[PDB]
């Protein structure tokens, strides 16, 4: 589950009834899929500035 | 910091220096939001008066994206100890919102849990600041990042001098000449997860830098994120 490969999740990961639920830092949301985490706004917590 | 690289341009965005009236640099700190920044408690002691500035890579010139910003409110940890170093913290709320831009943007606050089982079980994390470049130079005037490896929890208390409590973490190389030092505490540890940045650690102490059998000194932010939370929600 979450000790796999961070449970495929693209940040947070929690086991919950023995499955995996993904989620993410404040200013992203979680995608459809339910495991990547999609920035709300320009300049998203933790990523390097491009512009 | 010692050994390590200058931070390029947009590489180490959430660092905020922190500056005294006469406008020098005498602490790090890291961005939280727009209105919060994270410090050590041990740095309050260190100043009358003092302003955040961020944006900043190389403090001889102004280059455009840089941004002073006064503080409001100091919130400092209830039980930090000058003579342990222990429980070294601390937020502060700015007067006026930081805009983000190239240069200025924050670090992510993780879970706790999530944080010591995936983050702080990481190879390395990335320290980064101002000050000294050697243990008796003076404060760099270039913004720069080190890479340091998480430190066994056990040789790191083995190594130590002093007590290393439950509020703090080692990081660093037992002889390699790399570590922070006088001038980056209070500044970002930070590990790397799929290309996201998490704060992991506040500069705080070691004794001298980079020396060889010692490690450096950070506050486990994991330990404090309840603490942080509430700082920021007043
Ligand atoms: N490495 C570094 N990394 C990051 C930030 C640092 C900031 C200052 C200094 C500079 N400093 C601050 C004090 C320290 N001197 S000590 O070894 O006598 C110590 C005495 C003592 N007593 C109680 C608790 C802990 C100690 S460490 C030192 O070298 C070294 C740093
Ligand atoms: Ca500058």
């Amino acid at each position: 589950l979450c000790s796999l490969d961070n449970g495929d999740c693209d940040q947070f990961c929690h086991e919950e009834q023995n499955s995996v639920v993904c989620s993410c830092a404040r200013g992203y949301t979680l995608a459809d899929n339910g495991k990547a985490c999609i920035p709300t706004g320009p300049y998203p917590c933790g990523k390097q500035t491009l512009e | 910091i010692v050994g390590g690289q200058e931070c390029k341009d947009g590489e180490c965005p959430w660092q905020a220096l922190l500056i005294n009236e006469e406008n020098e640099g005498f602490c790090g700190g890291t961005i939280l939001s727009e209105f919060y920044i994270l410090t050590a408690a041990h740095c309050l002691y260190q100043a009358k008066r003092f302003k955040v500035r961020v944006g900043d890579r190389n403090t001889e010139q102004e280059e455009g994206g840089e941004a002073v910003h006064e503080v409001e409110v100091v919130i400092k940890h209830n039980r930090f100890t000058k003579e342990t170093y222990d429980f070294d913290i601390a937020v502060l709320r700015l007067k006026t919102p930081i805009t983000f831009r190239m240069n200025v943007a924050p670090a992510c606050l993780p879970e706790r849990d999530w944080a010591e089982s995936t983050l702080m079980t990481q190879k390395t994390g990335i320290v980064s600041g101002f000050g000294r470049t050697h243990e008796k130079g003076r404060q760099s005037t270039r913004l720069k990042m080190l890479e340091v490896p998480y430190v066994d929890r056990n040789s790191c208390k083995l190594s130590s001098s002093f007590i290393i409590t439950q509020n703090m973490f080692c990081a660093g190389y037992d002889t390699k000449q790399e570590d922070a030092c006088q001038g980056d505490s209070g500044g970002p540890h930070v590990t790397r997860f799929k290309d996201t940045y998490f704060v992991t650690g506040i500069v705080s102490w070691g004794e001298g830098c980079a020396r060889k059998g010692k490690y450096g000194i950070y506050t486990k932010v994991t330990a404090f994120l309840k603490w942080i939370d509430r700082s920021m929600k007043t």
